[PDB]
């Protein structure tokens, strides 16, 4: 739903990389070259950002007010 | 037979199926061969059976 | 019958990881340090969250959980605080805790990224890792939703909860060429070379070395931000040495009292 | 709901002893140390340190159940050496070695940093 | 003493049927003086033997020269001078069988003591005089050592 704070396996903070990683993919980087420009080497940490599906963007569409 | 099943096992009957000569030279106990009995029995038993 | 004289050699030291080599030690001592890096090294982490208003789309416990996993720079504090269960106080103290505070309301039209910039601490030195690179997203609020809470950070180690685990990943390794044949390859050439392999590209594994023990344990300790990667080590050595001294005191009491 | 609280792996209850020596009766000169609220971190360094003692004839450790936080260390020595002092000397020098490893790691840091 | 046997052998065939294990290989030695067979399994990894090697193989009943007949437990801290100090491969086993060419009347001429060294078998198939101190179920040592001639 929202990017986990840490990689489940490793312990490494991946919570601050979802916006940076969606911005690099918007730029032109391929998805494997975005993941190490962010500094994610182990493939344990790399599936946090590849596999993440962001649902909170859909849950924010249901405004309580306005 | 009057026995419970937790204690019986699988054995083999030795006297079924050898043949009428292999049965004899295996279950017979000759007491005549003096040399062979000093191999099996001690000296003071080989006179008692001989 | 006695001790061994280990020697250390740092090969790489950055502010995110240390690679060192320890020589002349037993495999048990070298692996037990590895476990002390992961569990028993104290660190500060949010552990008490009182939620005053939460109207985000996330839970109440989803916020508190994501707040415990935010790493806070413990570096000289963490050795001055006390454990919460040992403070002779009632309801947290500046001497056993650090108080945080998040107050966010989305009033604008765009969505709000509640990040860890919003967690305001009361000590200037225990802050989330923002000092000198984005910030750990906590929620995203919409127009009219909010979050006020106050939270408390106390001292602990990774044996209670993983949130108090100071490392990203510890890379222990010994004997890169299969010299001891501690592992037995069915086809030794399908195996890539270690990073540390003092072997040519011709041969596959080192020839078997019958009388020989492990030494030269290669480590690569990587921090998560909370402690500096050479303070994780200096603290695991002291934390282990202190488990042992305590065991020895309790032992001498058991011996003299029998 | 039947989950044990996580501080139960390191916090000693009220009445529990840290360590507890029991003379073993099957063989002469053998004891069993039972450490509470410990695991393979402390049990493995002591055993490997005791196997360096030449006067120690047996050393081992077990963890009887992993859901329970207790190890047993069985030491047997030669008749001129009690296992009470084998276990003590296995800690004294394990401490001396960890303290020396700390001094050396510290000077190697301050030489790596600008050096 | 306690030397149940003593001889010089030389490896005549190493694992012949193919290598079944990886640290253990069958040596099919033959003797030199008493003209005995041997089928031995050695730890080919910590004591490697190649073909045409010659070794002196002393099967002993004890290790201490005075023949004081130890118990069968392992105690490394021991001062007493042993026979293992002049050999390179010592094993410790248990003779598990003694086959022979007995007939029903006259005695046997060729014996075969099969001893088993913790799992690693051996068969000393010779003639019935050198195989005398061997009786089934008795503890025995191996003591071999390669001759560099
Ligand atoms: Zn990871
Ligand atoms: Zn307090």
């Amino acid at each position: 739903m929202i990017i986990p704070v840490r990689c489940f396996t490793c312990g490494k903070i991946v919570g601050n990389k979802w916006e940076a990683y969606l911005g690099l993919l918007q730029a032109e980087y391929t998805e494997g070259d975005a993941l190490d420009a962010l500094g994610l080497k182990r493939y344990c940490c790399r599936r946090m950002l590849l596999a993440h599906v962001d649902l909170i963007e859909k849950l924010l569409n249901y405004a309580p007010l306005e | 037979d009057g026995l419970a099943g937790e204690s019986v096992e699988f054995q083999n009957l030795a006297t079924l199926k050898p043949s009428n000569k292999a049965f004899e030279k295996k279950f017979r106990f000759d007491y005549t061969n003096e040399r062979a009995l000093r191999r099996t029995l001690q000296e003071d038993l080989v006179k008692d059976v001989l | 019958p006695y001790a061994n004289q280990p020697t250390v050699r740092i090969t790489e030291l950055t502010d995110e990881n240390v690679k060192f080599i320890i020589e002349n030690t037993d495999l048990a001592v070298a692996n037990s340090i590895r476990r002390v890096f992961i569990a028993e090294v104290p660190i500060i982490a949010i552990d008490w969250v009182q939620i005053d208003a939460n109207s985000s789309v996330l839970h109440d416990e989803f916020i508190a959980h994501r707040l415990g996993l935010i790493p806070l720079t413990s570096d000289d504090i963490v050795d001055k605080l006390q454990y919460s269960r040992d403070c002779t106080c009632e309801e947290f103290c500046p001497e056993c805790s650090v108080e945080f505070t998040l107050d966010v309301r989305c009033n604008e039209d765009q969505t709000r990224h509640v990040t860890s910039r919003d967690l305001i601490s009361n000590s200037p030195r225990v802050i989330p890792v923002t000092s000198r690179q984005d910030d750990i997203l906590i929620v995203k609020l919409r127009k009219g939703q909010e979050l006020r809470l106050r939270a408390y950070a106390k001292k602990g180690f990774g044996k209670e909860h993983a949130k108090w685990n100071p490392t990203a990943g510890v890379a222990f390794e010994y004997d890169p060429d299969n010299a001891l044949r501690h592992t037995v390859y069915p086809k030794p050439e399908e195996w890539p070379k270690s990073e540390y392999s003092e072997l040519d590209e011709d041969e596959s594994q080192a020839p078997y070395d019958p009388n020989g023990k492990p030494e030269r344990f290669y480590y690569n300790v990587e921090s998560c931000g909370s402690l500096r990667p050479e303070t994780i080590v200096l603290s695991a050595l002291s934390g282990l040495k202190k488990k042992l001294s305590d065991l020895q005191t309790q032992l001498s009491h058991e011996i003299q009292s029998d | 709901m039947n989950a044990p609280p996580a501080f139960e792996s390191f916090l000693l209850f009220e009445g529990e002893k840290k360590i507890t020596i029991n003379k073993d009766t099957k063989v002469p000169n053998a004891c069993l140390f039972t450490i509470n609220k410990e695991d393979h971190t402390l049990g493995n360094i002591i055993k490997s340190q005791l196997l360096k003692d030449p006067q120690v004839l047996f050393a081992g450790y077990k963890v009887p159940h992993p859901l329970e936080h207790k190890i047993i260390i069985r030491v047997q020595t030669t008749p001129d050496y009690s296992p009470q002092e084998a276990f003590t000397n296995a800690i004294t020098d394990l401490i001396s070695e960890l303290s020396l490893l700390e001094e050396r790691f510290r000077v190697a840091i301050k030489d790596k940093q600008e050096g | 003493a306690g030397i149940l046997f003593e001889d010089i052998f030389d490896v005549k065939d190493i694992d012949p049927e193919g290598k079944k294990f990886d640290r253990v290989s069958r040596l099919h030695c033959e003797s030199e003086s008493f003209k005995m067979d041997l089928i031995l399994d050695v730890n080919i990894q910590i004591y490697p033997v190649d073909l045409g090697d010659k070794f002196r193989l002393v099967i002993a009943s004890t290790l201490y020269e005075d023949g004081t007949l130890d118990d069968g437990e392992y105690n490394p801290t021991d001062d007493r001078p042993s026979r293992a100090d002049q050999f390179e491969y010592v094993m410790y086993g248990k003779v598990y069988r003694i086959e022979g060419d007995e007939t029903s009347t006259e005695a046997a001429t060729r014996l075969s003591a099969y001893v088993s060294y913790g799992g690693l078998l051996m068969r000393l198939q010779g003639d019935a005089n050198n195989l005398h101190g061997f009786e089934v179920d008795s503890r025995v040592y191996l003591l071999m050592k390669k001759l560099a001639f």
